């Protein structure tokens, strides 16, 4: 039939869905757990700082939303009836790899900085804007990955 | 990460040591201990803490400051022996390395008492029951340091630490034993630092490295401030007593090794940032105790770490020292300096 | 399809377009994490040096911007019927900018940690930290240049 | 012959359940129920296995009346 | 518990000219100063 | 020394020399990864998906359960009132395996029997690929979610054993970390949404 | 009512004049045990074990026992009710020692003639009055009916338990004169979880009530349409009832609008009478009440779970030991069935009553501690414990000092 | 259009399944090999200061 | 033989029938070994708590019973002329119950060791140990359920 | 030869017949070595408990007897002209009994070491050691049962 | 295409053009990181020696300049219809300059760290540090020479 849509083509698009969900979930979980260790480590001495110290946990929960958006946008294009060439499968796998590894690296950075910045916050209350500033610099990496996956998604369906 | 493979063996030990940690005395409890009039009031006030029913079944009239510090130390030692029995692998090794540093002090104490012809049983008590090593009372024979070493010390775990101690080859007096003991503790700290660097996982690794750094720096400043007594010491014969670990070795133990007066030590410590706040004021030992308790407090913020055992050990020892000082000030009617305990919690 | 333009040809372009932003994000994440641990350990004592020490984190983020630029420029050249020459050029450009950004991010992280911890107690060391960090930044710049010079030849006279 | 009391109940109770259970299973072998023999598998004959299951119920009965008088002595 | 420690020390002290010998006491020997039952044995060491 | 790195380097060298030799002959398309995907039975991919889904979900659940259980048992020696309180931190790790059960029950209704004719049709290959990747997506997400919720549960047990007022403030972090398994659940249901049975 | 009160007080001491949770536990705890322990003979052995403890109460409350026989004796009425309700449940499952009963006429009819080895089907000549039909015994697709049967049983019973325990919150709020809690917490949660998960139960019962072969319509999938109610709204593959293309969208938007109607009224009424603590606590209560609807109604699959596995392990135990000794004519067969019945009774009393009863007992306890008392049980209060005189037990007091 | 005459599809399915099961067996045996005994609770110590 | 029923088809069924009892035996062995080390370290001081602490070893043995049940039920469905569908279903059922039992055995071993060592000095912790061990036992139960639901479909309308 | 009975068919049977006795011998050797180190460390002080503590070594040898039984029963079914079905069944039976015996041997070794060292100073712990060792013995028994049930089907109606 | 000029031929040229700047950037990053840690540890005490000790960082950056030169010269010789001879020459030139720059960067980093730390307390050691660093610089220079001599032959009389 068609030499452009052979029947092994959905394997790569489903691999893109799997990578975009699993590695974004891994980055979000690393960030959340590693920051929560420091948040509950400061909790014995100064328990009045925990409700402001939940910035790195909320910050590293947006990364799972990035992976969620890109995974549902890839899975909306797959169907057992459509044409679906191999070019679309390579683009979907590249979308998944972009979002997954960008969110994994971003979640690792958020976890490290959030742990040390919350643990060393029980001493200096003027250290908070630096925490929020470096966390904002760590958050944008997953955003860059999601931007290139949105562009690859709208490029691949042509 | 660190919370992944830790709990498999050490989760129960970590939880029990945190439960021991929650019974550390805070400031209000020390103030309530300060407000006691007699010593039975101190007993009744300590009864409502984690200690309680520890001086039960003693007496109402045989209550003495020495008896209180004996029993408050024995509770510490039984808790440490329980936690050491419940461990294996690297944690068992780590706690044996905690024990060896008191074994060194027992060696020096037994030799020093053997020089002055004291009794075996007098030196066998007040000899810190945690660093035992079964062949310890045999150190009271055969005064010469070689005839200790080729007979009983090679089969102890303190055997690889005498690699420097065979320079002088005569009978010992009180300064030779201290030179020996300082070489022991130097080689000991460097053995335990190279142990922590290669086997202990990372969040406990950095905490144990900074705590061992402070141990080495405190003993370096103490040797530099005690070596300017009435003797002549070559800087080559003094720099073999300052450990090669800490934040003042790469270049600041050099000026400690080359120093004559107290102002030489002040100028030596003047460039290290954490120090040179100490020598221009009062009790120079309380600054080391306060900084040790602040570092040990900072060690309790890491959760998946076996630095908690060392930090709790040192905190509970400071707690026993504080209760002994308060009991002395109560029993001797010397309430002027009763508030000189060190409380960080 | 064609012997010059087979069907497996967009695979290398998609792998290059992914790997650019992937390895530059890993380098930027290492630099941001190491420098942020250094800042949070330093600025407990001198909170007034907090916004002065923020420079290594920014110089780590510029590497991720480099990877984003190369990924967009590669992504706007993919096609279903391209040659193997174009896919090989796109894969080479992606690997160039990605691994150059990874090396530059490792250097920026280590030098920024040491420089912040040193400049907490020596105010003259900040300009030396900036000089060494600029020498660590030009490596990712060189990778960006090699990637742009490859990408400018991906579609010249390709049949 | 040391104590022999804490093991008397363990055999009397076992035999007391065994008599009743094998008696009702043998009665269900005898009248062909088409759920104990209603397929091509394990039994085929019918009352020929009801025979030995009633025999085993009798053997459990003599276990029960033996061990039920040894517990009576305490 | 201390017979091996005895013979280790006395081998390192008598340099290799020891004639150590021990026979076991079968029953435990009850202690008063402590409360351990303390399997004991005898020993004999010859020298000049 | 380092036998595992020697195995990895040996496999790498053998694969490089083999692929370079299949170039060397001029037969580089004999390593045909796509023809392997056609000629392989779709029921293998579907059953690996279902089995690896439920297995990885149970592994993540067990991991989280003993992480929080060791710390809760250890912290309950001095303060034994933490057990009935922090039961919920083991509830949160146990629901992961139930999500894996729900996925296995949904996916096992699509394992019908196909004809020898149109065995390797477009719909059957699509169904095998979708069930495989959806199963390992939800299984790996369940694994990671169980690990993270277990770590936060151990830390919450220690903090509640300190005093009673802290577990309300740390349980919020477990509420954050427990949504990630539900994300994996939703996207695993959505990847196999349009896949038919085997006919 | 003492043992069930000690059950419910192990979790938490209730608030003053709150509704006691130990009063419905008396019967809802052994029944949720009984669904997982659905055997006639095992519940019969459990009743015999309970009556060995209930029939001499006066002899036992004067002895010193230790920690196991204590939990045996203080919960003797729990074990009695568990055994009796397990008799009723095992009667409705048609299962005694992993065998059937044949006490009524069947609703299925086998064909007239067949060769030895022909796969045949039954012809549905009526319905069976009480229990499962005994024409499902061997039948080589008994699990295919039984699983979809008892899963729906577990989902229906779990929903009725949750929606019964939720009305105790209304009976609390009406008693404490707390009319803002009704309009802020009862109505949003009631509409949100009824309009999602009780609609599923109504659809299960309605799919049971409709004959699909006689009407010539394809029977839909309730799991498929539950997923497509949220993940693809408006599109229906198989129709269940006539105007359901709009009812799905209406229930979806009502469950949607209950999300901003919750987390809004209870704080902003405190504002016009925000604070931060009420607002953040209400956000936590909304993100915790929701996502426990899905999780808690998924957690009632354990009633199906342990029932299926108890039936399968008891069936393998029957076919593994005593089934061997049925084709062994001779004097060796007598001793063979003697020894093999001894082994079978020892296994069905050791691993299959004692070791699966403790599990399902604490599963019926988890279903009341977590899924049931998170909807009405407020929590903290101080227990009564008056000043009274007691015997002191000297050797406990010596161990208490030392 | 066969894949190979020696690396057929049945042989590759069998080898992939066997490699997965060998991987998990190796992992689980590495869990079993790290398994210690805590000898300190099985000994006795006198310590005549105590 | 046939395209639906090839000759290599019983290999997957034999591998599943082996792997069920293999991985459940590894999980049960880890649980028994870890809990037995905990019991032997605990009951030197309290020998009266010896038969009370035997519960984690029994809950580890129930997992091996689960694997034995699934191995017998798979073993009575092998045949020379079966399909690939049946072999794939049998392999999936074996892997399900085996790896679920392995995870449950690891959890039972670790929780049982910690719980026995903790309940030596706190008599109220025994019921909490039983609760956490029941939560570790339902994982292997879930694997058993998935294996039975797979095995019930291995021979329905297979040609 | 034949499509049902190829020439490579006895390879799997020979591998199973070897692997049974190989992995049961490894398990028995670990159990014997660990328990013997425990006995030789214990019985310096109590030489009267020497023949009482010999039980874990015997329970380790029973596993090697299990492997010997399965290897003999597989070995008396090999043939030049057998099917792949028979070889797959023999390989599965060998792997079942071998890896079950390996896990049981590891558990018996660790529990026997801890139990002998504990029962040197607590005479009531010996019966608890015997109970936990019986729970470690039934795992290899379950592997033996699965191997026998596989081997009973290796030659039923095979053409 | 042609037997002398196949279609897979630009792959080796793209891999060489990438690998040149990749391995020279790794070498330059190691040299910059190690020497910068040495400078930041040294110049806390002597901030006046800060701009004197900057030499190893510059000699590390010259290696990345070498890799940039070879990558540009290889990149301006790629083509769709080139031979395998040209691709093999380009791959060899890239590997030559890359791995020579990696070795030179490791040597410059280690010698620069030791030399700065030594010259903090010995002012006559700075010229010896410069001599050893020049001996470490000529290695990357030799790799650059071999790469240029290869690249000058990539297109002479190629058909």
């Amino acid at each position: 039939s068609n030499i452009y849509a052979p029947l092994y083509a959905p394997f790569f698009g489903f691999a893109g869905c799997a990578a975009a969900m699993v590695l974004s979930c891994l980055g979000a979980a690393i960030g959340t757990a590693k920051s929560g260790i420091g948040i509950a480590g400061i909790g014995t001495f100064k328990p009045e700082l925990i409700m402001k110290s939940l910035i790195p946990v909320v910050m590293s929960g947006i990364l799972a939303i990035y992976g969620l958006v890109v995974a549902v946008l890839i899975a909306g294009n797959l169907s057992p009836t459509e044409d679906y060439t191999l070019f679309n499968g390579f683009m979907h796998l590249s979308c998944g790899l972009c979002v997954g590894f960008a969110c994994l690296s971003s979640g690792y950075a958020i976890g490290m900085v959030g742990d040390v910045g919350v643990r060393k916050y029980m001493h200096q209350p003027r250290l908070f804007v630096g925490i929020v500033l470096i966390l904002i610099f760590s958050e944008v990496l997953g955003l860059y990955g999601m931007i290139v996956a949105l562009i690859l998604n709208t490029r691949g369906s042509e | 990460m660190e919370g992944v493979y830790f709990n498999i063996d050490n989760g129960f030990i970590e939880g029990v040591v945190r439960g021991y940690r929650n019974g550390l005395l805070s400031n209000n409890q020390y103030i309530n201990l300060t407000q006691c009039d007699t010593l039975e009031d101190l007993k009744l006030q300590l009864s409502s803490t984690d200690y309680g029913n520890f001086l039960s079944s003693v007496s109402s009239e045989s209550l003495t400051t020495s008896l209180i510090q004996e029993y408050a130390s024995s509770k510490l030692y039984h808790e440490f022996n329980y936690i050491r029995d419940q461990s294996s692998g690297s944690t068992r090794k780590f706690m044996d390395y905690i024990t060896y540093g008191y074994m060194i002090d027992n060696v020096a104490l037994m030799i020093t008492g053997t020089i002055h012809d004291r009794d075996k049983g007098e030196i066998l008590q007040r000899c810190h029951p945690l660093g035992w090593f079964d062949t310890l009372p045999t150190l009271s024979v055969a005064t010469d340091l070689e005839s200790l070493y080729e007979t009983v010390l090679v089969d102890t775990p303190l055997a690889p630490y005498f690699k420097n101690c065979f320079d002088t080859a005569e009978e010992l007096d009180d300064m030779n034993i201290e030179i020996i003991r300082n070489k022991l503790y130097k080689a000991y700290l460097e053995d335990f630092y190279n142990f922590v660097t290669e086997e202990i996982p990372e969040p406990a690794k950095e905490c144990m490295q900074t705590l061992l750094g402070f141990e080495a720096d405190r003993r370096s400043i103490n040797i530099a401030l005690n070596s300017l007594q009435s003797s002549d010491i070559d800087p080559d014969l003094k720099s073999d007593l300052l450990p090669n670990i800490g934040k003042l070795y790469p270049l600041a133990t050099f000026h400690l090794a080359q120093a004559q007066d107290f102002e030489g030590v002040r100028a030596a410590l003047a460039n290290v940032y954490e120090y040179r706040g100490f020598l221009e004021t009062g009790n120079l030992e309380d600054h080391f105790y306060q900084l040790e308790m602040e570092l040990c407090r900072d060690a309790f913020t890491q959760q998946f770490a076996i630095s908690t055992v060392w930090a709790w050990m040192k905190s509970k020892e400071q707690e026993v020292r504080n209760i002994t000082w308060i009991a002395e000030c109560i029993a001797q009617n010397q309430r002027e300096r009763i508030n000189n305990y060190i409380s960080v919690y | 399809m064609t012997e010059l333009c087979p069907v497996y040809a967009p695979f290398f372009g998609a792998i290059g377009c992914a790997s650019a932003i992937i390895f530059t994000s890993l380098g930027a994440a290492y630099g941001t994490a190491k420098s942020g641990v250094g800042i949070c350990a330093t600025c407990v004592l001198r909170p007034d040096l907090l916004f002065k020490n923020i420079v290594p984190v920014i110089m780590a983020g510029i590497i991720a911007i480099y990877g984003l630029v190369v990924s967009v420029l590669v992504c706007y050249s993919l096609g279903q019927k391209q040659a193997l020459y174009t896919g090989f050029i796109q894969l080479g450009a992606g690997l160039s900018v990605g691994l150059s950004g990874l090396a530059a991010g490792f250097a920026i992280g280590i030098v920024g940690d040491a420089g912040v911890r040193g400049s907490s107690q020596q105010p003259r060391l900040f300009v030396g930290m900036i000089l060494i960090l600029i020498f660590a930044e030009v490596l990712g710049l060189y990778g960006l240049i090699v990637a742009l010079l490859l990408n400018s030849r991906a579609t010249q006279d390709v049949v | 012959p040391v104590v022999s009391t804490g093991k008397a109940w363990c055999c009397t109770v076992l035999s007391a359940f065994g008599v009743v259970i094998l008696s009702v299973i043998a009665h269900l072998f005898n009248t062909n129920h088409e759920s104990f023999v209603g397929s091509i598998n394990d039994p085929e004959d019918g009352p020929a296995v009801a025979h030995t299951v009633y025999l085993a119920a009798l053997v459990y009965l003599v276990f029960f009346v033996f061990c039920g008088f040894q517990v009576y002595l305490a | 518990d201390k017979v091996a420690t005895l013979e280790q020390i006395l081998w390192r002290v008598l340099r290799g000219n020891l004639f150590f010998k021990t026979v076991e006491i079968e029953q435990p020997v009850y202690d008063v100063k402590t409360r351990e039952y303390k399997h004991k044995n005898a020993f004999i060491v010859f020298s000049h | 020394f380092s036998f595992s790195h020697f195995l990895y380097y040996l496999v790498l060298i053998v694969v490089i020399v083999y692929g370079l030799y299949k170039l060397f002959t001029g037969h580089g398309s004999d390593i045909n990864f796509g023809k392997f995907l056609l000629r392989t039975s779709p029921y293998m991919w579907a059953n690996l998906g279902i089995a690896l889904c439920v297995g990885l979900s149970v592994v993540g659940a067990a991991w989280g359960i003993f992480i929080t259980g060791s710390s809760m048992i250890g912290a309950g020696v001095r303060a034994p009132r933490i057990t009935t309180k922090n039961l919920i931190s083991i509830i949160f790790c146990e629901v992961v395996a139930i999500y894996g059960l729900i996925i296995a029950i949904v996916f096992s209704s699509k394992l019908t029997v196909a004809t020898a004719e149109n065995m390797y049709s477009k719909s059957n290959l699509y169904t095998g690929y979708s069930l495989f990747w959806a199963g390992i997506t939800v299984g790996a997400s369940n694994l990671i979610c169980g690990i993270a919720v277990g770590i936060t549960g151990a830390t919450a047990a220690i903090s509640d054993a300190a005093d009673s007022a802290l577990f309300v403030k740390i349980l919020v972090i477990e509420i954050f970390g427990s949504i990630l398994g539900l994300l994996g659940l939703i996207v695993g249901l959505l990847m196999a949404g349009k896949a038919s049975e085997f006919q | 009512t003492a043992g069930f009160q000690s059950i419910c007080d192990c979790y938490g001491i209730a608030q003053y004049r709150e509704i006691n949770a130990g009063l419905p536990t008396i019967v809802t705890f052994p029944f949720m045990f009984a669904i997982m322990f659905g055997d006639m003979g095992h519940g019969f052995l459990m009743t015999l074990a309970a009556l060995s403890l209930v029939l001499n109460e006066k002899k036992i409350n004067k002895m010193k026992r230790g920690e196991i026989f204590d939990m045996a004796f203080t919960g003797r009425y729990i074990i009695l009710l568990m055994g009796v309700f397990s008799m009723y449940t095992g009667f409705l499952y048609n299962d005694i020692f992993s065998k059937t009963m044949t006490i009524f006429k069947s609703g299925w009819k086998w064909p007239d003639h067949w060769k030895k080895g022909e796969s045949i089907t039954a012809t549905s000549v009526g319905t069976y009055p009480i229990g499962l039909d005994w024409a499902w015994h061997g039948t080589e697709n008994a699990l295919l009916f039984s699983n979809s049967y008892k899963m729906k049983l577990s989902i229906l019973m779990g929903f009725i338990h949750m929606t019964y325990s939720y009305f105790f919150s209304l009976a609390n709020h009406l008693y404490f004169n707390s009319m803002i809690d009704i309009i802020g917490n009862f109505i949003p949660g009631l509409l949100f979880m009824q309009g999602i998960f009780g609609y599923l139960s109504v659809c299960i019962v309605y799919k049971w009530a409709v004959d699909w072969v006689k009407d010539g319509k394809p029977a839909p999938g309730l799991l498929n349409m539950l997923i497509n109610m949220f993940l693809s709204p408006g599109t229906i593959d198989d129709e269940l009832y006539p105007h359901q293309a709009k009812v799905q969208v209406f229930l979806l938007l009502m469950a949607l609008v209950c999300i901003p109607w919750l987390l809004l009224v209870k704080p902003l009424h405190f504002k016009f009478t925000d604070f931060g603590d009420i607002m953040i606590h209400q956000v936590i209560h909304t993100i915790e009440f929701c996502l426990n609807c899905v999780s808690h109604t998924a957690s009632y699959l354990r009633l199906w779970a342990l029932s299926l596995a108890h039936a399968q392990l008891s069936s393998v135990l029957w076919t593994m030991t005593i089934q061997i000794a049925f084709g062994f004519r001779g004097f060796v067969g007598v001793f063979m069935t003697v020894a093999l019945f001894a082994m079978w009774f020892a296994l069905t009393c050791a691993v299959l009553v004692l070791m699966e009863g403790t599990s399902a007992m604490l599963h019926s306890l988890r279903l009341h501690w977590v899924e049931s008392m998170s909807k009405f049980f407020v929590g903290e209060g101080l227990p009564y414990e008056p000043f009274a005189f007691e015997y002191k037990d000297m050797e406990v007091a010596v161990a208490s000092a030392s | 259009d066969i894949l190979s005459s020696i690396w057929t599809e049945g042989l590759l399915m069998c080898l992939i399944v066997s490699a997965l099961l060998l991987f998990i067996l190796i992992v689980a045996l590495s869990w079993i090999s790290n398994l210690d005994i805590t000898y300190g609770a099985l000994e006795k110590s006198t310590n005549p200061i105590k």
